[PDB]
């Protein structure tokens, strides 16, 4: 009966909210909490997504400290993406749902990395990795393999506390407080200005009737008690700018209606917009610690707005955001310059990131297997130390690699000239790094299909995925000569362990390494190798 | 002309006037005259 409930979404979020805090619940037997998490999987299924957005913007804050309570919110979004995924994949959108926002798809973002980091560092617990083997898997078919998020940073993180930094223990500026009196007062006179305006004449007597401030005064009556309370706020202000490695300097050296009219229109750069936002960040963080001075008495009910500004919704982000602007053009235009990468769209692509993830892996696993044959080989160590790894790689990554590019494989195939795929086409580097993972996964296997065990299976679907997805025509005629290089090696290699293969059924040797070639080859190779042929030709 | 406060909690009442025999076309604002006129050939047919 929810489906249809857009014009009750409040009351639906507030639901959703308490039935979540219910479930994080101390006291709360089995039964109950099977329960309530019942409920909320089913309210979630007929909900529709846009609903949904505030449940995933806490989520991105709960689930990746993978906790014990984090079982059933992995089960609820793996559903939720895997029904949705449509929404926030296709441009045209789920029918009769609409189209992501980008905030939803920024916050899919932030949880896929959250949770990858996180399970990358852990330690092995089979019903984690369970847990995500319904994966992250439905996280990467939602989101776009070209999608590129607007704010990319880094958190520089670790309920939550903001922690500030004080510089009453050395002396202020004399200077730095001239201009913060010179910015309040300025500020005074805007507010005059939009007094003005707004057309409502101030009144001399106090009456909140009037719905005015009554404080608005000629300034020559203005009280200095105002100015000095709001004055710490400002300090607290200019104290964490200088401090954030942001450094105010005047860019020239000197020996009513505004002049320049605050205009919309004044383009801000990347990094300027960067330290706005960053700042308004910092102003939440002050707002958020006198909040938690208010509610420590309390202790209780936290507050659900008490988010990132990034995370949380550019509208409620709008107003401080406007207002860090009109700061920093104020600093501009009276030369007070405050100073203190350029990456590409496709360099901020989602699955350009992925991609080197999983190159970088790529490069661990061939560490810990060449480690791994060492000890082997004499000093044989039962402890793995790497066993994390190991079953990080063979739990999580090689199903990953199989459903994502399974699903993705028009794009990386797709050409501007030639597009298969619905929407998009992949970067040149993007199939660079595809021919390049698949040829570095196919020299790990190569002859250590054994020490693989029952993973071995994976890694040879995984490499016929990876074969399919290849564009190796885009790849040999405009690519690196190292990707280039590993192709043709791989091309090599396998045409000397056929050889071997032939030679051994020749029985020159009588028929260890001639079985390690033999096992490698028919289990590996030339699969791997006929659905190249056959893609290649198809 | 407003700076500030385009939104305005009164209404606007455009009014059309028209005299079929001298093919006259006149508004008025809230009352108030307003400069625009025109004027049409006799047998033409208007829809508001």
């Amino acid at each position: 009966l929810f489906a249809g409930t857009e014009h009750r979404a409040i009351m639906v979020d507030s639901m959703l909210h308490t039935v979540y805090r219910l479930s994080r619940g101390r006291s709360l037997t089995k039964a109950q909490r099977d329960v309530i998490e019942d409920c909320l999987m089913a309210l979630c299924r007929y909900i529709r997504p846009s609903m949904l957005q505030h449940l995933l913007r806490r989520l991105v804050f709960d689930v990746p400290i993978l906790n014990e309570f984090a079982k059933m919110p992995l089960k609820l979004l793996t559903n939720h993406y895997e029904r949705c995924w449509k929404y926030y994949c296709l441009p045209t959108g789920w029918a009769n749902f609409g189209v992501t926002s980008e905030e939803e798809l920024h916050l899919t973002r932030k949880l896929f990395w959250g949770i990858f980091d996180s399970l990358a560092h852990k330690k092995y617990d089979q019903e984690l990795y369970r847990m995500a083997m319904p994966c992250l898997c439905a996280i990467a078919g939602a989101l776009p393999p070209d999608y590129v998020d607007a704010s990319y940073s880094s958190k520089a993180e670790k309920n939550f506390d903001p922690r500030p930094v004080e510089t009453l223990n050395v002396i202020i500026p004399e200077k730095l407080d001239s201009f913060i009196n010179k910015f309040a007062e300025y500020t005074h006179e805007k507010w005059a200005f939009d007094k003005i305006q707004n057309n409502w004449s101030y009144g001399e007597n106090v009456d909140e009737e009037l719905k005015t401030h009554p404080m608005l005064r000629p300034y020559k009556t203005f009280s200095e008690k105002d100015k000095e309370i709001y004055r710490w706020p400002i300090k607290e202000s200019l104290k964490a700018m200088i401090a954030w490695e942001w450094t105010i300097e005047k860019a020239r050296e000197g020996e009513y209606n505004p002049q320049p009219p605050d205009l919309s229109g004044v383009t801000l750069s990347r990094e300027l917009q960067a330290m706005a936002e960053q700042l308004a960040e910092n102003y939440h963080n002050t707002w958020g610690r006198k909040k938690k001075q208010e509610l420590e008495a309390k202790g209780g009910g936290t507050h659900p707005l008490l988010v990132p500004y990034d995370t949380l919704t550019a509208k409620e982000k709008a107003r401080d955001r406007e207002k860090a602007q009109e700061l920093l053009k104020f600093l501009q235009m009276n030369g007070y310059a405050v100073t203190r990468l350029d990456t590409s769209s496709i360099e901020k692509r989602f699955a350009f990131g992925f991609l080197q993830q999983l190159l970088r892996w790529m490069d661990i696993s061939q560490e810990f297997i060449a480690h791994l044959e060492a000890v082997v080989s004499s000093g044989r160590v039962e402890k793995s130390p790497h066993e994390q790894e190991i079953k990080f790689f063979a739990k999580i990554l090689l199903p990953l690699i199989n459903q994502y590019f399974t699903n993705h494989c028009l794009y990386f195939l797709s050409t501007p000239a030639k597009v298969l795929g619905s929407g998009g086409h992949a970067s040149n580097k993007e199939k660079e790094m595809i021919t390049s993972l698949f040829c570095k996964l196919a020299a790990l296997v190569r002859h250590r299909v054994s020490l693989f065990g029952t993973d071995a299976p994976a890694v040879v679907n995984c490499l016929h995925i990876l074969a399919r997805s290849l564009d190796a025509r885009t790849v040999m005629k405009s690519g690196p000569e190292i990707v280039k290089a590993g192709l043709r090696s791989f091309f090599e290699s396998a045409s000397e362990d056929i050889e071997k293969m032939v030679e051994n059924l020749r029985l020159g040797k009588v028929s260890k390494g001639v079985g390690q070639n033999l096992t490698y080859t028919t289990v590996a190779l030339l699969p791997v190798l006929t659905t190249l042929f056959q893609h290649i030709a198809q | 002309p407003g700076q500030q406060g385009r939104i305005s909690h009164t209404d606007l009442v455009i009014g059309c006037l028209v005299d079929l025999a001298t093919g006259l076309m006149t508004f008025t604002a809230n009352g108030k005259e307003s400069n625009t006129f025109f004027q049409v050939e006799p047998n033409t047919k208007l829809f508001p």
